[PDB]
C-alpha cells in the first residue's frame, strides 16, 4: 500500500 | 510445514465477462467499518481496502510489480536528482466524481491535511520533515509550504516538491518521502480543520477520483459503488460493487452461501475450511505484512512531535525486554492454529522485500525460556521460589498485556503466552481482564500522549510498499506506540535512506544493521510474517492480486449472475 496502515489480525 | 508462494496470484477464467453485474465483495472485519475517504486523516487497513473502487484513497501513481513508479496513472512523477526535487504531474483530463477539475491545490492540500495539527492526523512523519518549509508549516512557524510550489498555480496541474536530500525508496510507491494522493480542495475548504474528520464530506458523501463513486454509505457497514462517469480511464465492465465488512463467524457460511464473491484480510486459522469450497478459488501471496509484541516506554508529546522514552518500568532494562521475547511460543502457536500460513518473524522486514530481508538475522523465533530466566537473574531480578515471581526490592515483576480480539483462537493464544512468561517469574494480565475490541485499541494506541495502563501490547500492519520503517519507528511518529527513542535507531533508520544507500550493497548492509539492532534493543520484538489468501468465487473475470495490475477494478467483471 502506499501508506502504513493498522491490520484488526 | 510452511506454504510457499504456491498459490496463483491470479484466476484466469476462461469464461467471457458480461456487460454489467453486481459484484459482492466484503472485508473480515469484528470491527464496524471506519469510513475515511481522505488518506491523510485514516489510519487502518480494513478501510483503506474497501476504499479501492473509489480510487484507494485517490491514490495518483501506477507501479510495476515491485512497486517502482511507472507513467500513465491519474498522475506522474518525474525527480531531479541535483535540485533535490520531485515534479508531478496531474493528467489534464483527472476529475472529481462531481465533475470539477483535480488541481494542484488539490494535491498540496493532502500535506497541509497531516501537517496542520488543527486536523487531528496521526500521520507526522520525520519523512515529511524532509520537505524544506514542511516542518515549520507543522509548527505554526509558517503559514504555508514553502517547500511546495505550483509552476502553473494553484488551478494547474503541476506541482514541486522540494526536498533537503534525495531518498533511495522516492523511485518507489510507499516510500514516505512524498505523498501519493489528493483531496478535493474546492469541496473541503469551508468545514473548519477540527470538525474535517468528522464531516459527511469525508465520511458518507465524499467526492473520489476512481473507476467507481460511492453512491451509498452506511456508516459502520457498507459501501454501495457505481461506475464514476468522470473516471479519466478504462470505463468498468460491471453496474456495481457492493462492500461490506463481515465477522469473522460468518465469513466461511457467506462464502458457502455465495453471498460474497471475493472476501478480503481472511485469518490463517480458516484457510483448511475455504480451501474445501468448489465454487471458489483461492489465490494467494505474501503479505505486505508484519505483527510485532510493543513495550510501553514513555509518551508522546504532539506539540513538539516526539516520543519520549520517560516512562518508568522494569521494560527500561533490556534484559527484560528480551526475556519476555524468548519466552513467548510463538513456532508453537503458529504450527497449531495457522495452517501453515503464519512463519515466526526473525526480523521486522518481511520477505516480500526479498532484497533487503535478511533471512540469517536471529530473533526470537525460536522460544530459549533458559535464556530468559538467566537474563531477568542477571538484570537482578530474583525468583521468590514462595510466589514463582521474581521480585527487586520487595517489587513484583508484573505486568499488563493489551491483548486484542482476534479469531477463535485470540483469547487462547494470549493465554499461552502469559503462562509462558509465569514461567520465567513474570506475572502477566490482561488489560481489564478480557481482549481489546480493536478500533478501541487503535484510539488507546494512538490519541496523545500515549496511556501508561498498559506494558505490553500486540500491532500488526498492513505495510507501506517500500520497506523503510520511517514512518513506524521514528522519533516525530504518533505510530512509535511504545514511544521509544534511541539515537542508535535513529541514526540506523537515516543511514538506510541516505544518499550513500543510494547504492544498493551499501544499504543492504544498513537494513542488515538496523534488523539486528532493533533485535537486541528489544523495543518491539517481531512477531509473524504471514502468507495471505483471497477466496474468489468462479464466476469472477479478471480478479488477480498482481501488485503490478493498475486497471483491475475497470477490468473485473463475472461470467454470469447472481442468486
Amino acid at each position: 500500500s502506499l501508506s502504513q496502515s493498522l491490520s484488526q489480525s | 510445514k510452511l506454504k510457499a508462494g504456491n498459490f496463483d496470484v491470479a484466476y484466469q477464467n476462461p469464461d467471457k465477462a458480461i456487460k454489467g453485474g453486481n459484484l459482492k465483495v466484503a472485508y473480515q472485519s469484528d470491527s464496524p467499518m471506519k469510513a475515511q475517504w481522505l488518506s491523510g486523516l485514516s489510519n487502518d487497513a480494513t478501510f483503506a481496502t474497501m476504499s479501492g473502487p473509489g480510487g484507494g484513497q485517490d491514490g495518483l501513481f501506477f507501479t510495476d510489480s515491485g512497486f517502482k513508479f511507472i507513467k500513465g496513472g491519474a498522475a506522474d512523477v518525474a525527480l531531479d536528482k541535483e535540485s533535490k526535487t520531485a515534479t508531478i504531474t496531474l493528467r489534464k483530463d483527472l476529475k472529481w466524481s462531481d465533475g470539477s477539475e483535480v488541481t494542484a491545490k488539490d494535491y498540496e492540500f493532502t500535506y497541509e491535511t497531516i501537517a496542520n495539527p488543527a486536523y487531528g492526523s496521526d500521520r507526522w512523519t520525520d519523512s515529511l520533515a524532509n520537505i524544506v518549509g514542511l516542518s515549520d508549516y507543522h509548527t505554526g512557524k509558517a503559514k504555508t509550504i514553502s517547500g511546495i510550489t505550483f509552476p502553473d498555480g494553484e488551478n494547474g496541474k503541476v506541482i514541486k516538491v522540494q526536498f533537503k536530500e534525495m531518498k533511495p525508496g522516492m523511485t518507489q510507491s510507499g516510500n514516505g518521502y512524498f505523498l501519493e494522493t489528493v483531496a478535493p480542495y474546492q469541496y473541503l475548504k469551508d468545514v473548519a480543520p477540527k470538525d474535517l474528520a468528522s464531516s459527511p464530506k469525508t465520511t458518507t458523501k465524499p467526492l473520489v477520483t476512481g473507476p467507481f463513486k460511492p453512491e451509498n454509505v452506511v456508516a459502520g457497514e457498507s459501501i454501495k459503488y457505481v461506475p464514476n462517469p468522470y473516471y479519466w480511464g478504462e470505463k468498468p465492465k460491471l453496474n456495481s460493487i457492493t462492500y461490506e465488512v463481515v465477522s469473522t463467524a460468518k465469513s466461511v457460511a457467506a462464502l458457502s452461501s455465495s453471498k460474497y464473491d471475493i472476501i478480503n484480510g481472511m485469518v490463517s486459522s480458516q484457510y483448511k475450511q475455504v480451501k474445501n469450497l468448489k465454487g471458489y478459488k483461492v489465490l494467494g501471496q505474501q503479505a505486505m505484512y508484519i505483527s510485532l509484541m510493543y513495550y510501553n516506554l514513555g509518551h508522546y508529546d504532539a506539540k513538539n512531535s516526539i516520543n519520549v522514552q520517560d516512562r518508568k518500568t522494569p521494560l527500561q532494562d533490556q534484559n527484560v525486554r528480551q526475556a519476555i521475547g524468548y519466552a513467548r511460543n510463538v513456532a508453537e502457536v503458529d504450527n497449531k492454529f495457522s495452517n501453515g500460513l503464519s512463519t515466526p518473524a526473525n526480523s521486522l522486514i518481511p520477505p516480500i522485500f526479498k532484497q533487503f530481508t535478511s533471512s540469517s538475522v536471529k530473533g526470537y523465533e525460536k522460544q530459549d525460556l533458559d535464556k530468559a530466566n538467566k537474563l531477568l537473574d542477571e538484570d537482578g531480578w530474583k525468583l521468590n521460589k514462595s510466589t514463582g515471581y521474581r521480585e527487586k526490592d520487595g517489587k513484583e515483576l508484573s505486568l499488563v498485556y493489551a491483548a486484542r480480539v482476534g479469531d477463535a483462537n485470540a483469547e487462547t493464544i494470549a493465554q499461552n503466552y502469559i503462562q509462558q512468561w509465569k514461567k520465567i517469574g513474570v506475572k502477566v494480565s490482561l488489560y481489564n481482564g478480557k481482549l481489546m475490541e480493536f478500533n478501541s485499541w487503535v484510539d488507546h494506541m494512538t490519541t496523545p500522549p500515549g496511556a501508561n495502563d498498559w506494558d505490553i501490547t500486540d500491532g500488526s500492519w498492513s505495510l507501506a510498499s517500500e520497506p523503510s520503517q520511517q514512518d513506524l519507528f521514528s522519533a516525530a511518529a504518533p505510530y512509535n506506540f511504545g514511544h521509544f527513542n534511541d539515537s542508535e535507531i535513529t541514526k540506523d533508520l537515516n543511514d538506510i535512506d541516505s544518499a550513500k544507500s543510494e547504492n544498493p550493497t551499501y544499504r543492504k548492509a544498513a537494513f542488515v544493521k538496523y534488523q539486528e539492532d532493533m533485535n537486541k534493543k528489544a523495543y518491539v520484538i517481531p512477531t509473524n510474517f504471514m502468507l495471505n489468501y483471497t477466496p474468489v468465487n468462479k464466476r469472477v473475470v479478471g480478479m488477480t492480486l498482481d501488485y503490478g495490475a493498475m486497471n483491475t477494478w475497470s477490468e473485473i467483471g463475472v461470467s454470469s449472475a447472481k442468486l
